[PDB]
RNA sequence: UAAUUGCGAUAACGAACGAGACCUUAACCUACUAAAUAGUGGUGCUAGCAUUUGCUGGUUAUCCACUUCUUAGAGGGACUAUCGGUUUCAAGCCGAUGGAAGUUUGAGGCAAUAACAGGUCUGUGAUGCCCUUAGACGUUCUGGGCCGCACGCGCGCUACACUGACGGAGCCAGCGAGUCUAACCUUGGCCGAGAGGUCUUGGUAAUCUUGUGAAACUCCGUCGUGCUGGGGAUAGAGCAUUGUAAUUAUUGCUCUUCAACGAGGAAUUCCUAGUAAGCGCAAGUCAUCAGCUUGCGUUGAUUACGUCCCUGCCCUUUGUACACACC
């Protein structure tokens, strides 16, 4: 067995499931490499774990990542969250603990809730209205 | 649901709901224990279902 | 800046740009700093982004709206009139665009000119309806700040988005064209023309 | 059907619209809810014949 | 038999329920009070919880 | 270094797909192609005129390429969209049955694609090696 | 119907003249000088790329631009 | 594409089938100013007659024009459908027609005719101008006539 | 054309008959230990910074 | 808006008026003693309780507390 | 304070119903118990590209191990915590840090006393009285009718386009539901332009439909501001499906026809965060029919976080000759 720890993350229903093991460095979407995740403008969503705490940090480990359900966008929302949750992973059981509280302190300090999972979510709509506030419309007499 | 029997009022809706939980466990045993077994343990409301084999 | 390959290949401005300096589409957060008093603190600039989207929760609480990247508090702003409602993703390459365009128009990081051109509408002071009795005079008041950022916001995609309306320029086109009259306000744009004219109207009533 | 005149779209184009087409709810009588039309009324007896009276209560 | 286990439970119900009322008018002068269904091998037993015994 | 199909991007790859099985010329191109519209979900036919099979056989192809096996139901499904009903709501609509299965007839024919068990159209051993390579063929364009 | 669905000799050679000191060109900006609706418009995007003059620094459908040639 | 140049060859506003024709539009749609020629049959006709859709119906070789009028007016002969066509199955001698141009008016004379000389119910509701497929007309339908 | 900068000291409540209105009072930060109380339009806290268009006019109530 | 009922605060009253000497001004501790010294039908009442109890006992060490 | 929610003032003290508590649902558990009807890694068997090991798949049991992901049992967790501002330093309020979570955590369920000649005898084999009871107001059967169109009102759906239509192409959810004494949900193979047809197939279901490959949306082209290829009413002609029955056209497809509508007067509805709006889906109804409804997720803003000006109602004080209570 290799040094391996499984992450994840969500946005909205979407939940990205991710596999850190020491390796080579692949970085790997599904099948695919994380150069095309499109989108494409939202693109740098996903590169920024990446480049927040430099490149170097997976020439050691490698990254593949599958994202069920959600949407075209919470599954970048989803994915990224997990790259990083996964990076901050590894330095807890493998690397020593110095360098984890650095990546959390640089992954929060920018953030976009990297290692936090949003607590966002659709509200129930409710009879009267076609939406969850939305009531319907009223002319009186 | 509409809570009303009729026409009138500003349209109230009410959902009613049951709920179903099922479980199934599996046991390799003899012919004895698993008449021992089934013929007690007997509950009124939950439905018990031994089915037999592998396929 | 110390170039580096595992596996997957990271290709190579993306590779050099994000490590040395965090920066935009590609564009400068460093200097593009807000030419008039105030109106920092509600203009973002530094936290920088790459591009303008966030699930940012800016909503639950009075001022951290304003704690939002400019930018994004402009695509924000493009994407409604009920057909565009949503589309987020739609109004983000069209700022992508913009960006571009006026980039190409005299130099100067389009960000710092989006910069320049809401500081420059926002209306100093303005009128309210008062009533004393019935027929309502109109109390000039200076308005505060987050709302000389926001009517500026509201002010310049509105008057883009109905300009652009109805002819072969595209959105990005006259948002930037927007933007650029209003960087420095020539009084050609929409928007600083309904500037200038709050402005007459609180001077006209004191 | 079809030979009758006096039918069809151009004939009624050419009619006016009674104005019993515009009319309203016409309500006919709602402020007399309150007021019995029967003309009955009860009894005090019939009354607490059925439902008892505070007099007796103690029994 | 063969039916599926959603549409099993809620005719379960439905078969309780028309239980309960032929009951309610069968046994009124009796006290009836309710019933149980349990269900086992060989048997379905339903108890009639009434208040007086020697009537039913 | 190796190579997938999955290590290129989606429309390089079924643009580069499409040329090749236009260059090639062994195709079985049905032939109610032009005068057919792909959909009843849809208003006009395709504006590659001569083409578009290709376009359609490429993108059939990766996207039984991907998985285990789909049939002509699922890439109705898949490649139909949303019907306008005219002053009515839009409602999702499936596309052509024919196009589709003459797509995988000749595909299959022409050695890319086989039928699966369980059901369904597989991607073929040999499909496996020739979309491999042209992949690779557009990777290397980028070199 | 309006005039710029065509070629016109004398109006190649103008886009030839005409396009430098722009540091936009693009869809719109080629109907705005009066002529090459966007049908032809676009080809001449396009063709301006078969050498010289326009620089490619946008990308993609509905909006594009180029600047002057160095 | 390609830039053309040509010379002074395409005529603007080409006369065919009873009817005027703009040229400098994508001789696709151009040809839809006639009656009874959709965008799909223009479509199919002028793929039918080996002419280039990226033309306009400015440029037009000559011969191609009467080619593409030739298959409008035999689409059977040219291997076009027949389910493609307006009338199918026609109404008195059933061979399968598509009636073209300022003849599309003439059938729907024709066949409003038909109804109204057998007295049925339909030709009845054209004669009073209301709606005849069957909707209502209480609310809809108040400008009109 | 004279800028004057001022900045919000305190809140002191929301007047006009609508309540959009809010009173406050101001300490420009060019030439400080004078003071004014100012009616602004947009949502306003503690340490913001208005321009005074005019340097010299205040009022008070709103109806 | 955050205002506690009486059930929570008349709860707190009887609470610090006889088990003073226990409990404390942390939060987490006090909670705990709820449970062995004080029958409460749910989790969350008894966090609200004690929750309150912890304020009252707060305040207490600054100055008395009418009740 | 959302609250007769509390603090405080106090001839009242101390309580009960109702609010709260409670319950249900969505957020958090690398801690607990597990899972071939959920899923991961290793391994065989194996395909493709590369080869230096690599990369990307196939394979309901060929085996081993796991429970992060999924499922739902038991627990845990938040009490507006810490600190600081503000205040009768009171209940509280506000800010910051931390936190899954700090607007009653979000949203619902339940909800006292009382009142109304509110609605419902057309849900009931609940019912009083009245009416009718064989040339029936019982009942069934044939056909029509609720749809009938000079026109007034209201809920809505689709648009007036270029943040767009169209054509390729990328391709991503959640709530559901499905056939026994029966014909429900339908994969796949063919045939058909389509609608559909046809031969088989799994599923009484986390097992099969179904990963419901939904739609908006993203990408590359075509059109280029012209009532235009925006828009799809009206109408003709043909092909199919449900049904004993489709004419007054049940629904679906193909062709053609190509209207009004160039942003809407006076007015007026709805809404504060994953909300509004844009977008579809499933369920209800259902032989066939959604432009409706009940829920669902997808994309995802602008602007308040205030007041009493408008409108509405609640509370005090006050008047009363009303109390069947201003009808
Ligand atoms: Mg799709
Ligand atoms: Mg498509
Ligand atoms: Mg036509
Ligand atoms: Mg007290
Ligand atoms: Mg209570
Ligand atoms: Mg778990
Ligand atoms: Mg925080
Ligand atoms: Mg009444
Ligand atoms: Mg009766
Ligand atoms: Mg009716
Ligand atoms: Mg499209
Ligand atoms: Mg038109
Ligand atoms: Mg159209
Ligand atoms: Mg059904
Ligand atoms: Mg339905
Ligand atoms: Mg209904
Ligand atoms: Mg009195």
């Amino acid at each position: 067995a290799v040094p391996s720890v499984q992450t994840f993350g969500k946005k909205k229903s979407a939940t990205a499931v991710a596999h850190v093991k020491a390796g080579k460095g692949l970085i790997k979407v599904n099948g695919s490499p994380i150069t095309l995740v499109e989108p494409e403008i939202l693109r740098f969503k996903v590169y920024e774990p990446l480049l927040l705490v430099g490149l170097d940090k997976f020439s050691n480990i490698d990254i593949r990542v599958r994202v069920t359900g959600g949407g075209h966008v919470s599954q970048v929302y989803a994915i990224r969250q997990a790259i990083a949750k996964g990076l901050v992973a590894y330095h807890q059981k493998y690397v020593d603990e110095q360098s984890k509280n650095e990546l959390k302190k640089a992954f929060t300090s920018y953030d976009r809730t990297l290692l936090i999972a949003d607590s966002r979510r659709p509200e129930p709509k409710k009879f009267g209205g076609k939406g969850a506030r939305s009531r319907f419309q009223k002319s009186y007499r | 649901t509409r809570k009303t029997p009729n026409g009138e009022g500003s349209k109230t809706w009410e959902t009613y709901e049951m709920r179903i939980h099922k479980r199934y466990i599996d046991l390799e045993a003899p012919v004895q224990i698993v008449k021992r077994i089934t013929q007690i343990t007997i509950e009124p409301g939950v439905d018990v279902e031994v089915v037999v084999a592998s396929n | 800046f110390t170039p580096v390959v595992l596996a997957t290949p990271i290709p190579e401005e993306v590779q050099q740009a994000q490590t040395e300096i965090k920066l935009f589409n590609k564009w400068s957060f460093e200097e593009v700093e807000v030419k008039d008093a105030s109106l920092v603190d509600y203009v973002q600039v530094r936290q920088p982004i790459f591009v303008a989207h966030t699930a940012g929760r800016y909503a639950n609480k009075r001022f951290r709206k304003a704690q939002c990247p400019i930018i994004e508090r402009l695509t924000n702003s493009l994407m409604m009139n009920g057909r565009n409602n949503g589309k987020k993703l739609k109004a983000v390459r069209i700022i992508k665009h913009t960006l571009d365009i006026i980039n190409v128009l005299t130099d100067q990081n389009p960000i710092q000119v989006v910069v320049d051109a809401i500081t420059n509408t926002g209306p100093r002071e303005d009128t309210t309806r008062v009533g004393g009795g019935g027929a309502a005079r109109r109390q000039a008041v200076d308005v505060s700040p987050l709302r000389r950022v926001n009517q500026a916001i509201a002010l310049l995609t509105i008057g883009a988005r109905e300009a652009a309306f109805r002819n072969i320029k595209t959105i990005a086109e006259t948002l930037a064209e927007e933007l650029i009259n209003a960087a420095k306000g020539s009084s050609t744009s929409y928007a600083i023309k309904k500037k200038d004219e709050l402005e007459r109207v609180a001077k006209s009533n004191r | 059907a079809i030979r009758d005149k006096t039918a069809g779209r151009r004939n009624n184009r050419s009619k006016d619209v009674t104005d019993s087409a515009t009319t309203k709810k016409s309500n006919t009588r709602r402020a007399t809810d309150r007021h019995s039309r029967t003309g009955k009324t009860d009894t005090k007896k019939k009354v607490n014949q059925g439902w008892g009276d505070d007099k007796k209560e103690l029994s | 038999a063969l039916i599926s286990k959603k549409r099993k439970l809620v005719a379960d119900g439905v078969f309780y329920a028309e239980l309960n009322e032929f009951f309610t008018r069968e046994l009124a002068e009796e006290g009836y009070s309710g019933v149980e269904v349990r269900v086992t091998p060989t048997k379905t037993e339903v108890i009639i919880r009434a208040t007086r015994t020697q009537d039913v | 270094p190796g190579v997938s199909v999955r290590d290129v991007a989606a429309q390089d790859f079924i643009n580069a797909y499409a040329s090749f099985l236009q260059r090639q010329g062994k195709l079985e191109v049905p032939g109610y192609v032009d005068i057919v519209k792909t959909s009843s979900g849809n208003e006009m036919p395709p504006q590659d005129a001569e083409g578009w099979f290709y376009k359609r056989a490429a993108s059939v192809a990766r996207h039984i390429y991907m998985r285990k096996q789909v049939g002509v139901g699922k890439l109705n499904k898949l490649y139909g969209g949303a019907k306008s009903r005219g002053v009515r709501p839009y409602k999702h609509i499936d596309a052509s049955g024919s196009i589709n299965r003459k797509v995988l007839q000749a595909l299959e024919k022409i050695g890319i694609v086989e039928i699966s068990p369980k059901g369904g159209r597989r991607i073929s051993e040999n499909g496996q090696r020739d979309l491999d390579r042209i992949a690779a063929q557009t990777l290397e364009e980028d070199e | 119907a309006q005039h710029a669905v065509i070629l016109d000799q004398e109006k190649y050679d103008r886009i030839l003249k005409e396009v430098p000191t722009y540091r936009y060109v693009s869809v719109s900006v080629l109907v705005d000088r009066l002529k090459i609706g966007g049908s032809l418009a676009r080809i001449a995007l396009r063709h301006l790329e078969k050498e010289g003059i326009i620089k490619p620094i946008s990308k993609h459908s509905k909006q594009a631009i180029y600047t002057r040639a160095t | 594409s390609l830039v053309v140049q040509e010379q002074g060859s395409f005529q603007h506003i080409l006369r065919l089938l009873n009817t005027n024709v703009d040229g400098n539009i994508k001789i696709v749609y151009a040809l839809t100013t006639i009656k009874g020629v959709g965008r799909r049959y223009s479509n199919l006709v002028c793929k039918k007659a080996d002419v280039d859709l990226h033309k306009r119906a400015g440029e037009l070789t000559q011969e191609e024009l009467e080619r593409i009028v030739q298959i409008m007016q035999n689409p059977t002969h040219y291997k076009i459908p027949a389910w493609f066509l307006n009338r199918q199955n026609d109404i008195t001698d059933g061979k399968d027609y598509h009636t073209l141009a300022n003849n599309v008016e003439s059938k729907l004379r024709d066949d409003l005719e038909r109804l109204k000389k057998i007295r049925a119910h339909r030709g009845i509701r054209h004669f009073w101008g209301l709606r005849v497929r069957g909707q209502h007309t209480k609310t809809t339908g108040r400008r009109r006539a | 054309t004279p800028v004057t900068l001022a900045k919000v000291i305190k809140v002191l409540g929301r007047t006009g008959s609508r309540g959009g209105v809010t009173q406050v009072r101001v300490e420009f930060l060019e030439d400080t230990s004078r003071t004014i109380v100012r009616n602004v339009k947009g949502p306003v806290r503690e340490n913001d910074i208005l321009v005074l268009m005019e340097s010299e006019r205040e009022a008070r109530r709103l109806r | 808006g955050r205002v506690r009922t009486k059930t929570v605060k008349r709860a707190s009253k009887a609470l610090i008026e006889r088990y003073y000497p226990k409990l404390t001004l942390d939060f987490q501790t006090n909670k705990r003693l709820c449970d062995e010294i004080a029958t409460i039908q749910s989790k969350r009442l008894r966090n609200k309780i004690a929750g309150y109890t912890t304020h009252l006992m707060k305040r207490i060490q600054k100055g008395p507390v009418r009740g």
